């Protein structure tokens, strides 16, 4: 059902399969094709296996701007989180190119924060891997918002924690 | 033993105070100048017994059966704070289990399909705790909420959560005050603080109000932004208005906030929500009002009560699966252990009294 | 109510000036069972944290705990005063004696309050007064009723550079 | 150029006006092979590092990384403000119809270029203006020219006092 206690659980591992699957099918299979790995597919590389904890899984956006709010998928195009590496703490934020071209929206930008905010407090590097194609134009300002308390971040840490760029 | 008049105080400034049954009294004025004063007649255990400071005043944190238990209490309580406020509380590290216990999945199926059957909140908290090894204080006293240790991979953490057994698990005076103070202690010496939620508001009731519910119901969230140890919040269930936000919610500083889909994260109740948002939609179409102001409480709760709303906002960094809440503390806890985070300078803050 | 009040003037450097003449906690269960205690506590609390110039005038009744509470030296008040009309005493002659005077007391049931109320005189005579607290300094001063204010005003004029800090910790632990 | 001047205005305690009006950054094969990327990355970091008092106004022009670079309050700034002639927008018109409005514009390759130029106007005559960024509190508000010496001074009146830190840290690590 959806009003017990079996259903509402049956209803998150619904939601949990769109989630790591937001982009197309289509979108993954060209990132494949060009040999690039699925947003997800470069954190498991990345950090030590089952040790990664994504953060903002289900989280959306909330732009109306250009009728965007027909396309919410969860995690907004990027997927961040903290694991470990090598046995040691770090956090990470994998930007998905199989979502609006992996630009830059408010939703998208608070998350990359979240983690930054996190990866400071608790003193462990920042592994950012990049595949932004530009800022979502459709929320205009909002997204040049995003990237500036992002900026902000990377000053105020430079130097206090290792921030490491993944471009690909 | 005896603890009267001024005495009593040393004992309220101290954390925690144990006492034995009827072995033991406080009280500030004797129980006979009390009558030549007022004329009330009390003996005094009733006064300034055990029993009566362990669930009446809250000026007690424990009753035991004779002072050996009394003993072996304060010595429990010893092992899960540090020696003082310099360093981190003692440990006795342990990797855990990493994957899913037979214990786990028993929460699965917790939490009742019934919006009003209760649950034992302790049950949720021994399956976080190493050994479900849970040490409880002042368990007789605002019994709405638990408050207490345990350790997660053999280091000490404190507890906070709503206990639905007791008055539906309610925020009230004698629940804000126990936790609040609990929490600055835990806060005080480094202490990481676990807190289940499942809360519907606040007791209704002149008393609580003409009482100071607003000076004292603040306790409660001063203690928690305040705060600076690792702050990791379970929702799982209940979660209206202010007794979300009251309830180490990420908008108090909250480190980790997880959430379970049996879970219900909203500004209030969908039956009292509608009766504000459609008032008017409810009053045209007499014709079957109740059939209709029914039907909206049902679209509601199945499309505002639950966590996702908050989960898109971020509110809730991540909506888990029950069984899967304690490998999420202790795989959380690791990272937040290192979490350096201070208030701005002051003397000291200026808590509500 | 005070104790919000003397913590709100500390945060902000503002000296406390504070005028006694409490005879002791009003009797009732009803207190006890509202944990009076730890709400009580919290009176002294403010005080002992405080560390703003703190001035005690004591300008008649004061006994017990409640002495203890109302900023006294044992506190940290730096100057406390007191009139000769003050009263600094662990408690109440009456109440006093008919525990001092037990054994003292039954013997003679003829006169059993001639020796009682007389006994009392002695008391309220010889310790219900100041000069026993200020013999050995709980007191700075016994001074002239009329020169509260001169001592408050050269008083405050020393403090204002008063320099105190408690050990180093996140926050306290006030009863809550 | 600016970069080193913020700083060193910050390193000095001397607060930072700025006026903006900036369309983007200069186009160019040779910029992009130079180092733009890093060279040009300074000025933010000396904005976001300054703790100072930063008063940005915004006289005309504000766009993409343009906007966030001059001293916007994403960055730090205590108070941002925006005369009535401000374009505070994601990028120009021009551009932002080409990939908005793609295959609404495709149709009818005869009337296009009009169904363009009146796309352009209905775009900028509604998002290239300060009141989008106003709704947002990117900017503190949108003033009168007029007002601008007013604003600046009843302004670094409230901001001398203001108190700001980085994390601790042996020094941060700038681009070069």
């Amino acid at each position: 059902d959806i009003h017990t206690t079996a259903g509402k659980l049956a209803d998150l591992r619904r939601r949990i399969e769109e989630a790591t699957h937001a982009g197309s099918a289509r979108a993954v299979e060209k990132q494949h094709a060009k040999g690039k790995l699925t947003a997800r597919e470069r954190i498991d590389l990345l950090l030590d296996e089952g040790s990664f904890v994504e953060l903002d899984e289900f989280a959306r956006h909330r732009s109306t701007n250009f009728g965007l709010d027909a396309n919410r998928p969860y995690g907004d195009g990027v997927v961040t989180g903290y694991g470990t590496v090598d046995g040691r703490p770090v956090a990470v934020f994998s930007q998905d190119f199989t979502v609006f071209g992996g630009a830059l929206g408010e939703v998208y930008g608070q998350k990359i924060v979240k983690v930054m905010d996190f990866a400071l407090k608790t003193g462990c590097p920042v592994v950012g891997i990049n595949d932004s194609g530009g800022a979502r134009i459709q929320e205009g300002v909002a997204s040049l918002g995003a990237y500036g308390e992002i900026f902000r971040r990377n000053t105020h840490a430079s130097g206090v924690i290792p921030q490491i760029s993944l471009v690909v | 033993g005896p603890c009267a008049g001024g005495a009593v105080y040393s004992p309220a400034i101290t954390d925690f105070t144990v006492m034995v049954d009827q072995t033991s009294h406080m009280f500030i004025t004797g129980p006979d100048v009390i009558k030549t004063v007022t004329g009330e007649d009390v003996g005094f255990e009733e006064l300034g017994g055990a029993r009566t400071h362990n669930s009446t005043s809250g000026v007690a944190h424990h009753m035991a059966g004779d002072e050996k238990d009394a003993v072996e209490y304060v010595k429990q309580l010893l092992s899960y704070l540090p020696s003082n406020n310099l360093s981190e509380p003692p440990a006795f590290p342990e990797e855990a289990d990493l994957a899913v216990t037979d214990e786990d999945a028993e929460l699965d199926t917790i939490v009742p399909d019934s919006a009003n059957q209760p649950y034992d909140m302790h049950s949720v908290i021994e399956h976080v705790l190493d050994d479900a090894e849970f040490f409880e204080t002042q368990p007789l006293f605002a019994p709405n909420i638990l408050t207490g240790f345990g350790r997660v991979e053999g280091r000490p953490v404190g507890i906070v959560a709503n206990q639905p057994m007791q008055f539906a698990g309610c925020l009230d005076i004698t629940a804000s005050e126990k936790a609040a103070r609990f929490v600055r202690t835990c806060d005080a010496f480094n202490v990481p603080v676990l807190t289940f939620v499942d809360v519907p508001g606040f007791l209704p009731g002149v008393d609580q109000e003409h009482d100071g519910i607003i000076r004292r119901g603040a306790k409660l969230i001063f203690a928690y932004a305040e705060a600076t140890v690792p702050l990791i919040t379970v929702i799982t269930r209940k979660a209206f208005g202010g007794a979300y936000i009251v309830m180490g919610s990420k908008h108090l500083g909250a480190d980790l906030n997880l959430a379970w889909p049996t879970a219900q994260i909203a500004v209030m109740g969908a039956q009292g929500a509608v009766n504000i948002l459609h008032r008017r939609t409810i009053a045209d179409a007499g014709d079957d009002a109740e059939a209709t102001r029914a039907r909206l409480i049902q679209e509601y709760e199945d499309a505002l009560l639950n966590p996702y709303t908050a989960a898109e906002r971020g509110y809730v960094d991540a909506v888990i699966m029950p069984s899967d809440t304690r490998r999420h503390i202790v795989r959380g806890l690791r990272q937040l252990r290192t979490k350096r985070e201070s208030l701005p300078p002051k003397k000291h803050g200026n808590i509500p009294l």
